[PDB]
RNA sequence: UACAGGCGAGAGACCGAUAGCGAACAAGUACCGCGAGGGAAAGAUGAAAAGGACUUUGAAAAGAGAGUCAAAGAGUGCUUGAAAUUGCCGGGAGGGAAGCGGAUGGGGGCCGGCGAUGCGCCCCGGCCGUAUGCGGAACGGCUCUUGCUGGUCCGCCGCUCG
RNA sequence: GUUCGUCUGACUUGGGUAUAGGGGCGAAAGACUAAUCGAACCAUCUAGUAGCUGGUUCCCUCCGAAGUUUCCCUCAGGAU
RNA sequence: GGAGGGCGCGGCGGCCGAUGCAAAACCCGGGGCGCGAGCCCGGGCGGAGCGGCCGUCGGUGCAGAUCUUGGUGGUAGUAGC
RNA sequence: UACUAUCCAGCGAAACCACAGCCAAGGGAACGGGCUUGGCGGAAUCAGCGGGGAAAGAAGACCCUGUUGAGCUUGACUCUA
RNA sequence: CGACUCUCGGCAACGGAUAUCUCGGCUCUCGCAUCGAUGAAGAACGUAGCGAAAUGCGAUACCUGGUGUGAAUUGCAGAA
């Protein structure tokens, strides 16, 4: 038989997205390239340049 | 003790109105007029 | 013999059967497999054709709720139930000429020993269904039933053999 | 049922509206098919603009 | 997944087509890896094969054997070279099913419509390479 | 056991950091004042470590206006603890300076203040220049006021006879 | 501008054989009903059938040997083969005794665990060498042009010892 | 099964043929109309509604009720 | 009845591990951990892919429902034929 | 007196089952197989039996209620061929 | 005192769950226009060497011409 929920659609797969604030966030990722303790937290295997 | 007719909140928003009272408007009608003919904006805005 | 249960022995020295989708009483034929189990081949034989013949009972030690009842009950005393159904002894006969053949293929002697161990087992359940009143069906089943049979060729002399100071009289 | 200092909801739905529908779903496709008609179209124009 | 507007792309797809193979797609999996000395002659690794031709395992456990392409199979697509074998219980010898890529030509025949599948391809090999 | 007992284990909670506390840099600015408020002498810096805790959706924001007004030379430009936010609705060219400090600033306060006069510093310098916190008023900020006290929902609150 | 059909395609934080469509398989099939209509169950040996010749028992079906297989604890009940139930057997218990099936205590029955075996000292055997000079360098506080104080280490030679 | 009503007529019974769902037919029982009749069966609208019965799925922590007030076609239930 | 802090499963982005010299699964009056949810490890069976951890998300956890579907008892080798 | 039952050989279901099954009285959802207190306390059982299991079959057909229906009636409300 | 009643393990039988598979479903998206008295949609009954079925086809009957590919089809037989 059907089930009453089990999906239909209807569920949003689009959540909107504030510029203001995703700007923020694009901004902050530049920023952690130029401290090394997130690029090796982050599991980057380097021997890298000086 | 639920059976979702009660406490969920009957079905639909009247009986609150109906017999039953507390919020919203009461006593209704005021002036009626000006249909879809003579409609939108009258504008207020500051000049501050 | 198949994905093989509780042998233990040595398989040399052990014969093995089985016979597969014969259709018996389940509940009739296991109670012969109690009732004679351990007893050479010839008397086992034997006491088989007694119990088609009804000579000799199988005392039926389990099974009540106004099960068949004693005419004799014979070996281990008494015991309240008893029947001797012919057919299963039939079966389990031809299970046992099987099986003293299988000895020889494994190159035992004929003349080797006694059941060590029998199993009964509900190989399936055969469908049939037959008619009842007020129009409604009610099946009448019948159960296939694999039966294994195991001579072990150690159990006798094994017992006989470190008698001695005393004990020892018997074969 | 409002417990609430709230105006008791008017709805707008007002019909079986999972009758109607409507979906966005053809909103991510549908920007790409002007586009691409648009560049046809000066294609098919060739020299001189008529952008409209 | 990867890239491109094109006919051909889903998982289930590639299965569907290759498992039950129409004739252009059974030669063009009757593509089996070359020799190495024919490999320079033909200037390609790889070329559909024959029954006239012949072919040595390379791969499986049954390298070593050798014989001809004695059938092949449309199908559960295999292809079925000769001795290459197992043995049924009575002494009868049946044939082993290969797939063309774990063996590897031995020898061709030409023929007029094969040989102009070497001549294509092997312009094909000749253009990327210079 | 008791009922009376049982008063005390049923006591207050309101205590919390605040149930998530996401920005990292609010949380980390909370421990500097734990840390120095139990260091230090002073009751102000402790009243500032409540107003960081619990709610961000309380932290009022605080017009140029009013902030003037109150400073009006019976506050000898002092430093102004502001919890929210310095926002920019209002043109007078305010008091001629002013040391504002503030959690957060608008990126228009940022120019508007500092071309004003005094300097926007930041809530990291209060701490490391007044842990002592003296010489200073935590300025003001409201949003108990006309709108959204219990003025809520649609049509608010109420003069007040029955609702 | 539309698009749950048709045809030909691309995909999904889709489903994984009681799920997914009614149907993965001969499915709108088999079947049900007078009809309108209703409508299933049902996938998997293995790389390859190499699907058990032959011998033997049995009326035959089957069994037992054997052959085959990497594996038959894979033999078209076929990959894995759970619970329930059933059988065998073993253990406990006992055929003078009353049952909520457990908890609590003790004994049996069953089984895993239990510093590599420690320290001070001296003798022999074994190996290495500091300080200081040499020779090559990553470092420090810092200064940050620039300067001064502090390095340790390795290579491994010299000179004295351990 | 026994006992028994009728058995030359308002008789018995077949085939062909007519009448179909608020319809038929009825020497009338609301009887019967394909095991179905105080409104047949089938599919659809329909995943219809039901203050009422049943069931409602992992753990631990801390706090912890009430069957009362008011209104109600309301007294098996809501609002407050 | 609320709130709080966790556990387990499936899949997804990240990250790390494990494997035919034996994965997952399943069995185990075998050991050990956690108050628990559960977890861990051994032995047996097995033969090809899987698990942990950090994020993300659900068709996410069962004892019932005169439960649904499949299997199997006692009844019973009894009523009976 | 027949045909059963019974007993046999063969064949072989179903209903039903929380878990089961020795009494007395007591209190208790106010009438216990179980709890409490006394009496007791056959293994293993068959043919019988109709006290009991408030046995089973049937969401009591009655009766009340539901802002639940439907058949019918009419001087109901409201429409109409 | 065998037995019985009970329990478990080990090995099994039962059963088809679980895991791991999946030429399938499912849902979304894209492209496309294109039935018929010129005999359709749909049915029926036949035709394959050996066919029950599905699939294919229609007395020109698991197919024909033409064309592409370029040697298989296969369970066995067979044409060469």
């Amino acid at each position: 038989g059907r089930m009453f929920a089990p999906t239909k659609t209807w569920r949003k797969w689009h959540r909107r997205v504030n510029v203001h604030l995703r700007r923020v966030a694009v901004a902050s990722a530049l920023a952690a390239t130029s401290v090394p303790s997130l690029v090796l937290a982050r599991g980057h295997r380097i021997e890298t340049v000086p | 003790m639920t059976t979702r007719f009660k406490k969920n909140r009957k079905k639909r928003g009247h009986v609150s109105a109906g017999h039953g009272r507390i919020g919203k408007h009461r006593k209704h009608p005021g002036g009626r007029g000006n249909a879809g003919g003579m409609h939108h904006h009258r504008i207020l805005f500051d000049k501050y | 013999m198949v994905k093989y249960s509780r042998e233990a022995n040595n398989p040399t020295k052990s014969s093995k059967a089985m016979g597969r989708d014969l259709r018996v009483h389940f509940k009739n034929t296991r109670e012969t497999a109690f009732a004679i189990r351990k007893l050479p081949l010839g008397k086992a034989k034997r006491y088989l054709e007694d119990v088609i013949a009804h000579k000799q009972a199988i005392p039926f030690r389990r099974y009540c709720g106004g099960v068949g009842r004693t005419a004799q009950a014979k070996s281990r005393h008494s015991n309240g139930q008893g029947r001797w159904p012919a057919k299963s002894a039939r079966f389990i006969l031809d299970l046992l000429k099987n099986a003293e053949s299988n000895a020889e293929v494994k190159g035992l002697d004929v003349d080797t020993l006694y059941v060590s161990h029998i199993q009964v087992n509900q190989a399936q359940k055969q469908r049939r269904r037959t008619y009842r009143a007020h129009g409604r069906i009610n099946p009448y089943m019948s159960s296939p039933c694999h039966i294994e049979l195991i001579l072990s060729e150690k159990e006798e002399p094994v017992k006989k053999e470190p008698e001695s100071q005393i004990a020892a009289r018997k074969a | 049922m409002v417990k609430h200092n709230n105006v008791i909801p008017n709805g707008h739905f007002k019909k079986h509206w999972q009758n109607y529908v409507k979906t966005w779903f053809n909103q991510p496709a549908r920007k790409q098919r002007r586009r691409i008609a648009r560049q046809k179209k000066a294609v098919k124009i060739f020299p001189r603009p008529t952008s409209g | 997944m990867k890239r491109n507007p094109r006919v051909t792309s889903s998982r289930r797809k590639c299965r569907k087509a290759h498992f039950t193979a129409p004739s252009s797609v059974r030669r063009v999996l009757m593509s089996a890896a070359l020799s190495t000395e024919l490999r320079h002659k033909y200037n390609v690794r790889s070329i559909p094969i024959r029954k006239d031709d012949e072919v040595q395992v390379v791969r499986g456990s049954y390298k070593g054997r050798e014989g001809k392409v004695v059938q092949v199979y449309r199908r559960r697509w295999v292809i079925h070279v000769e001795r290459i074998t197992r043995e049924k219980v009575n002494g009868s010898t049946v044939n082993v099913g290969i797939h063309p890529s774990k063996v590897v030509v031995t020898k061709l025949k030409l023929d007029k419509d094969r040989k102009a599948i070497l001549d294509r391809k092997a312009s094909g090999r000749a253009a990327d390479k210079a | 056991m008791g009922i009376d007992l049982v008063a005390g284990g049923r006591n207050k909670r309101t205590k919390r950091v605040a149930p998530k506390s996401d920005d990292v840099y609010l949380k980390l600015l909370v421990k500097l004042y734990r840390f120095l408020v139990r260091r230090t002498k002073s009751k102000f810096n402790a009243v500032i470590l409540k107003r960081l805790f619990m709610s961000k959706t309380n932290r009022p924001p605080l017009s140029m206006r009013r902030l003037s007004n109150f400073m009006k030379g019976k506050e000898e430009k002092n430093i102004a603890v502001v919890v929210g936010t310095i926002t920019d609705d209002m043109r007078i060219q305010e008091v001629p300076a002013m040391k504002v400090t503030a959690l957060r600033f608008t990126e228009t306060a940022r120019a508007r203040i500092i071309n004003a006069g005094g300097e926007c510093l930041t809530f990291d310098q209060l701490a490391l220049r007044a842990p002592t916190g003296e010489n200073t008023i935590l300025l003001r900020g409201p949003k108990n006021a006309r709108e959204a006290v219990r003025h809520f929902g649609k049509a608010p609150g109420v003069p007040h006879s029955h609702t």
